[PDB]
């Protein structure tokens, strides 16, 4: 009494609604900065005029 | 929820209530009560 | 804080006939059950009759079926017990128990009580 | 319960043909269907993967439509090695993963 368990879990079933259909999210974080950078995307380099 | 007698489940009583302060949590702090399923709102926020 | 004043007690001849009345005032009557129990001066508490909130369902003691009757009247919210065919055993005092729910054979007990009345049997 | 149905059973076309082959549900399925070859000498494989999805590594050829209680297949080209039969399959229902009947497949 007044304590819950904090997890509760999600009952997907293919039955349901679009409201409810489970979806997977995958969130990108840049890192955007001055710093040395390693994440680079596809580019041709060229000679150093 | 203190009525000594309710109605049956074809003829379920309906009372409208407004135009006053309701604690939910004399209706959360009784142990009695063990069914409280809540559904499209959160139970620590009816409070506010 | 609710009040019950009971009356109708006194001596008489065995085999006569008399009434308690037990009027309550301090609560709503007209849905609550009432019953009357029996303190003897020298033994325990025993149940004697019972009334639910409206006059349709009934119950006595084995003890006294067919000799008392019971009586509610929610107009002036108190009831009536009818005292016939007594006998030697019938000199015990006798409380106006009010129950918690509303029917007569419930497993909620009585919830407030009032003070006893002396009816004595006896020449 | 689900009953999946075959409208064709055998079907005569030639290599320079376009075909085309329905699966009739008993109630709808929410375009939970899937498509598949069965090769006579081979294990079988699958051709479509849900309603309109296309199995990586087989041909463009193949095209699966349809939603609700019907669904269909085409094949445009009909190259010379299409000779197989094909199965619709459910995967909606409580009764799980039921099969259709065959459809015979042959070039004349």
């Amino acid at each position: 009494f007044n304590c819950y368990f904090p997890l509760r879990s999600y009952s997907f079933r293919p039955t349901y609604g679009v409201g409810h259909q489970p979806y997977r999210v995958v969130v990108l974080s840049f890192e955007l900065l001055h710093a040395p950078a390693t994440v680079c995307g596809p580019k041709k380099s060229t000679n150093l005029v | 929820f203190n009525a000594t007698r309710f109605a049956s489940v074809y003829a379920w009583n309906r009372k409208r209530i407004s135009n006053c302060v309701a604690d939910y949590s004399v209706l959360y702090n009784l142990a009695p009560f063990f069914t409280f399923k809540c559904y499209g709102v959160s139970p620590t926020k009816l409070n506010d | 804080e609710v009040q019950l004043v009971e009356s109708g007690g006194g001596l008489v001849q065995p085999g006569r006939s008399l009434r308690l009345s037990c009027a309550a005032s301090g609560f709503t009557f007209d849905d609550y059950a009432m019953h009357w129990v029996r303190q003897a001066p020298g033994k325990g508490l025993e149940w004697v009759s019972g009334i639910s909130w409206n006059s349709d369902s009934i119950d006595y003691a084995d003890s006294v079926k067919g000799r008392f009757t019971i009586s509610r009247d929610n107009a002036k919210n108190s009831l009536y017990l009818q005292m016939n065919s007594l006998r030697a055993e019938d000199t015990a005092l006798y409380y106006c128990a009010k129950d918690r729910g509303y029917e007569i054979l419930t497993p909620a007990s009585f919830d407030y009580w009032g003070q006893g009345t002396l009816v004595t049997v006896s020449s | 319960d689900i009953q999946m149905t075959q409208s064709p059973s055998s079907l005569s076309a030639s290599v320079g043909d376009r075909v085309t082959i329905t699966c009739r549900a008993s109630q709808s399925i929410s375009s939970y269907l899937n498509w598949f070859q069965h090769k006579p000498g081979k294990a079988p494989k699958l051709l479509i993967y849900g309603a309109s999805s296309l199995q990586s590594g087989v041909p463009s050829r193949f095209s699966g439509s349809g939603s609700g209680t019907d669904f269909t297949l085409t094949i445009s080209s009909l190259q010379p090695e299409d000779f197989a039969t094909y199965y619709c399959q459910q995967s909606y229902s409580t009764p799980p993963y039921t099969f259709g009947q065959g459809t015979k497949l042959e070039i004349k």
